[PDB]
């Protein structure tokens, strides 16, 4: 009939949008966000949206990029007041350590000495310290790793590396949607959708080949990838059960320090008390055996019936991607994961060797490097696997078998495991309608 | 009854919550400020559209622009009682700029002149 | 093989430059323009 344009304001309609999110945390010095952010809402609200099928796509989620940039900038701030080690690039003559030692690959630990500067410009001192083979390159005469490629900064010993959960909250005019559907593969319409003011806290845990200290799947192991048929893509696997990791460093190392210049001091590994033994991490055999069987069953659903599934160690690449990185106590460990992936599937514990490196580059940036200070005493660290990163050696159509190897090298993929649940939308309050009416 | 709780409701039912929705519309230091400044600017721009239409005093208003029903062949009961606002926004997504242009030009321009003529005498 | 310029415009010079390690120096030579260098040979 005689229909007319009408206008409504406050209309409950939203559109896809990207905006800066405000960081907050539930949390003395720490490298993490607690210094750069504000307190959270003690009682977060959630509203279920009935009859809503809103589409999610984790692979396009901009929240991943926003977190990455905040984490990198956040981490860099912690090194700005800290000591520079530029004076330490020297001839560094070294010899083999001889002691009551079960050792490792021979030459792994070395006794080194160098001419070092003092508080006064007029004076020098002779010092010695222990170094790991990974941090030393032969020119006998030696150089520290990256002495010809980058400046090295010593991390301040007072600052903790222990992860602190980070929450993100919407600005006014925006809302964060959450997918509640169980067994969601990260894409397509979500059967159950709710709105939250803020996200659940996410810890910035850094690891390779395995995802540590994250969320678990609600019912069954979930396998997802940007493209399941493309062997190039990383496959993220979320476990529905925990598997622990027990790492230790038994050697009882000691720490000594010397003042360098008027404003700086250097910390180094001193004599080791007692027998010298290999650092290592345990993985339970029985638990892992069950865990693999569950993953294989789910893989068969994606890759078809009667395909023989095998696992193997990475064929190549840098230590960062061929080994499992840890940060325990501030010490950086690299472990050989072989024996976790050493299996074929058709139908009490494992001990992995580890190596310690004091010079690291967590974000793989060229021209950057950090020196961790040594930690005094024996270290024990207990954490758990909540997922895996896998890649295929396949893409071949000429076989009835398939093989998987660990992936890694991109930190953003770890955050996807917690952020796949969330989407950001903008609220558009204005709209119009046909209903018949009259006005003067 | 909470924010966006109306999303699953029919367009008619949703009208009960419009006021509730309105209340919620209003280095790192730079990023935070940019978000807040833009949120304010966006809010003000929507208010300007209403101010031109003369609808700024109300959440709900009528206009003098005819519906031109050929835009969508639906009955009022088919729209108001059987559909959400989310679905509706898609149905008229290609006509929104037209409707807004009609409101600013075909209504406000006639109304301001008639009111002025009455004021003059 | 020189057709030259203003005489002395191009100079052949050498010096002890520092190296990657604090302990060592390296001998180098390079060419400079007269405008880049002032006499204190
Ligand atoms: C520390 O001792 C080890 C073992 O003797 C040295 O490694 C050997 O190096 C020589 C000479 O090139 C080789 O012929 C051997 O095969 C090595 N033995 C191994 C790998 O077991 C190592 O060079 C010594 N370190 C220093 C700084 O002298
Ligand atoms: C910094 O020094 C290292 C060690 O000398 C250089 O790495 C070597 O590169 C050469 C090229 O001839 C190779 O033959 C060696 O095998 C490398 N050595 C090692 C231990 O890997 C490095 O190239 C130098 N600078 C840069 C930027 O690489
Ligand atoms: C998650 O599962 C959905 C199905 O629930 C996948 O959707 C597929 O989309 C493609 C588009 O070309 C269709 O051809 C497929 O038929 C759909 N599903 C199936 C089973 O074929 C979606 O791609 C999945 N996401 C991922 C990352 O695998
Ligand atoms: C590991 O080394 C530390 C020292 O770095 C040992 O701690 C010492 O324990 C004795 C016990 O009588 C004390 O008297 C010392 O004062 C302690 N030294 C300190 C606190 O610096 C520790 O016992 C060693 N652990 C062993 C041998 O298992
Ligand atoms: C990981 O498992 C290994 C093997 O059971 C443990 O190794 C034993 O450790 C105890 C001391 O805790 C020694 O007395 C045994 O001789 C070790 N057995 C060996 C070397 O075969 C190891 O301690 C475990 N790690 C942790 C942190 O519990
Ligand atoms: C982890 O350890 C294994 C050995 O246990 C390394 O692999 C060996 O590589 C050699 C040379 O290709 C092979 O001959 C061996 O058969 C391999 N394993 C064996 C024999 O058990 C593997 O490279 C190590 N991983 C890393 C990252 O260093
Ligand atoms: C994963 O979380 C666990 C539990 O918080 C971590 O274990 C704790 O580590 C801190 C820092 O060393 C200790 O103060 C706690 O006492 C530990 N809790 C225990 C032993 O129950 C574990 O370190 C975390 N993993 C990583 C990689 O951060
Ligand atoms: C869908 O909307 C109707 C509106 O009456 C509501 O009663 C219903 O609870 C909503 N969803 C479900 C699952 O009931
Ligand atoms: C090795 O053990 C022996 C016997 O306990 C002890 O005498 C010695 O000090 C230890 N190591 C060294 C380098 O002497
Ligand atoms: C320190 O310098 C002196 C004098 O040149 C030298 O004899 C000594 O070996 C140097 N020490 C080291 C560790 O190079
Ligand atoms: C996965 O990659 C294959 C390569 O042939 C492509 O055909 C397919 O469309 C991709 N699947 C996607 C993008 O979902
Ligand atoms: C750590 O030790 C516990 C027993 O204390 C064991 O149940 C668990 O599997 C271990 N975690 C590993 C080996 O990752
Ligand atoms: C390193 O060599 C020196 C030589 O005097 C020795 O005194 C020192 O104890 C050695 N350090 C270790 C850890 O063996
Ligand atoms: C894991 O346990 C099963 C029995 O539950 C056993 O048959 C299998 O051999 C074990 N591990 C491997 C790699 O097969
Ligand atoms: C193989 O196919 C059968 C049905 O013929 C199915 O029951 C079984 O689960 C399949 N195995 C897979 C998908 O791994
Ligand atoms: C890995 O698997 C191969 C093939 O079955 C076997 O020969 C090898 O011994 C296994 N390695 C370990 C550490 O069990
Ligand atoms: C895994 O480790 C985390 C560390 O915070 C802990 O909170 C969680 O309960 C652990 N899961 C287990 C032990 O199943
Ligand atoms: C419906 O409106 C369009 C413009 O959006 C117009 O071209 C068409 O003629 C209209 N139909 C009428 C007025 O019957
Ligand atoms: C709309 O529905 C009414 C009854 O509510 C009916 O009388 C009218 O013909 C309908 N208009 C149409 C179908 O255009
Ligand atoms: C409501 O719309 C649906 C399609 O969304 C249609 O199938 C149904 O017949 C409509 N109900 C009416 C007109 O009563
Ligand atoms: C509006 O435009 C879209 C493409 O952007 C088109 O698919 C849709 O059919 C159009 N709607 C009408 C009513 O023409
Ligand atoms: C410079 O000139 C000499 C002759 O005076 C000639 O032999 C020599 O090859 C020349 N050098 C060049 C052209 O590079
Ligand atoms: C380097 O310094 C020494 C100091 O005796 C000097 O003899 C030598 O000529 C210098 N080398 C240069 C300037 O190239």
């Amino acid at each position: 009939e005689n229909l007319w344009v009408t206008v409504y304001y406050g209309v409950p309609v939203w559109k896809d949008a990207e905006t800066t999110l405000f960081c907050a945390s539930d949390a003395k010095h720490n490298v993490w966000a607690t210094h750069a952010c504000v307190p959270t809402d003690p009682n977060p609200q959630e509203i279920h949206l009935e009859n809503v099928t809103e589409e999610f796509n984790m692979w396009k989620n901009n929240m991943v990029e926003q977190m990455h940039e905040d984490i990198i900038s956040l981490w860099d701030q912690s090194l700005k007041p800290c000591v520079k080690l530029t004076p330490l690039c020297v001839t560094l003559q070294c010899t083999n350590v001889t002691n009551n030692i079960t050792d490792d690959m021979r030459g792994e630990l070395k006794n080194c000495s160098f001419n070092m500067t003092t508080e006064l410009r007029d004076k020098k001192q002779k010092v010695y310290s222990l170094f790991y083979r990974l941090d030393v390159v032969q020119i006998k005469e030696y150089r520290l790793i990256n002495c010809n490629t980058s400046a090295i900064t010593q991390a301040c010993p007072k600052v903790s590396f222990e992860p602190i959960p980070i929450h993100y909250c919407a600005p006014a005019g925006f809302a964060i949607l959450k997918c509640k559907d169980k067994k969601f593969n990260g894409t397509g319409p979500c059967p159950s959708v709710s709105t939250v003011q803020c996200t659940h806290g996410i810890k910035p845990v850094v690891s390779t080949q395995l995802l540590l200290n994250g969320s678990l799947a609600e019912e069954e192991v979930i396998i997802r990838s940007e493209n399941i048929t493309n062997n190039a893509k990383n496959i993220l696997v979320q476990l529905n059960t925990p598997v622990q990791i027990n790492c230790t460093r038994p050697n009882n190392n000691t720490v000594k320090s010397i003042r360098i210049g008027p404003g700086q001091a250097f910390y180094y590994t001193g004599d080791i008390i007692g027998d010298i033994r290999q650092a290592h991490c345990n993985v339970s055999k029985a638990t892992w055996n069950e865990t693999l069987g569950k993953v294989v069953k789910q893989l068969r659903k994606h890759f078809g019936n009667n395909t023989i599934i095998r696992f193997a160690q990475s064929s190549g690449g840098d230590l960062e991607v061929t080994t499992h990185s840890f940060n325990c106590g501030g010490e950086f460990f690299y472990c050989n994961t072989s024996g976790l992936f050493n299996s074929t599937w058709i139908s009490d514990s494992i001990t992995l060797p580890c190596r310690i490196k004091q010079i690291i580059n967590m974000w793989q940036r060229i021209g950057q490097a950090m020196y961790a200070p040594p930690i005094q005493g024996v270290i024990r660290c207990v954490s758990n696997i909540t997922g895996l990163i896998l890649t295929r050696d396949g893409g071949s159509t000429n076989s009835t078998t398939e093989t998987f190897r660990p992936g890694g090298g991109d930190m953003r993929d770890n955050w996807r495991s917690e952020l796949y649940k969330y989407k950001v939308v903008k609220i558009e309050p204005l709209g119009v309608a046909p209903t018949r009416c009259k006005r003067r | 009854l909470g924010f966006l709780g109306a999303a699953g409701s029919t367009m008619g039912a949703a009208s009960m919550t419009l006021t509730v929705q309105a209340r919620n519309l209003l280095h790192w230091g730079i990023k935070q400020l940019q978000a807040r400044v833009l949120a304010v600017e966006h809010y003000l721009r929507d208010q300007q559209l209403l101010g031109i239409w003369g609808c700024s005093g109300k959440l709900i208003c009528c206009t003098n622009v005819p519906w031109n029903s050929s835009w969508s062949n639906r009955n009022l009961s088919e729209i108001w009682d059987n559909m959400t606002w989310l679905q509706w926004d898609k149905e008229i997504s290609n006509y929104t700029q037209i409707i807004y242009g009609l409101l600013e030009e075909s209504q406000n321009q006639q109304e301001k002149n008639e009111q002025d003529l009455l004021a003059l005498d």
